[PDB]
């Protein structure tokens, strides 16, 4: 039986992982949305018809 | 005489005419540069245009 208390002692820290993993998954899909916003800033940027005031 | 002052005034008229064909500061008919590229592909390859001073 000391055994299952330590299992019930496991839980928490597993579900102490879980949480930090869905932190950085938040702020992974808000970095992606940027990068994808700078890629299409770049893109723009990348003309060579554009006024010296755009770039 | 007449026709020489009719000829030199169409001709100043030409020169105005040709440098005032800019759209944002940017135009393809005074010869100001050699060619224009435009995007055309998600990546950067361009679409160019030549220039063809007029």
């Amino acid at each position: 039986s000391a055994t299952a208390a330590s299992m019930n002692a496991v839980k928490d820290s597993l579900q102490r992982g879980q949480s930090t993993i869905d932190v950085a998954l938040a702020a992974g899909d808000t970095i992606t949305d940027l990068l994808g916003k700078m890629k299409e800033k770049a893109l723009a940027a990348s003309d060579t018809s554009l006024n010296t005031a755009s770039f | 005489n007449a026709l020489k002052s009719d000829f030199d005034s169409l001709r100043d008229q030409i020169e105005k005419a040709a440098t005032n064909a800019k759209f944002n500061g940017v135009s393809i008919a005074d010869g100001s540069t050699t060619k224009l590229t435009f995007l055309a592909n998600s990546d950067g390859s361009g679409f160019t245009v030549n220039a063809k001073t007029i």
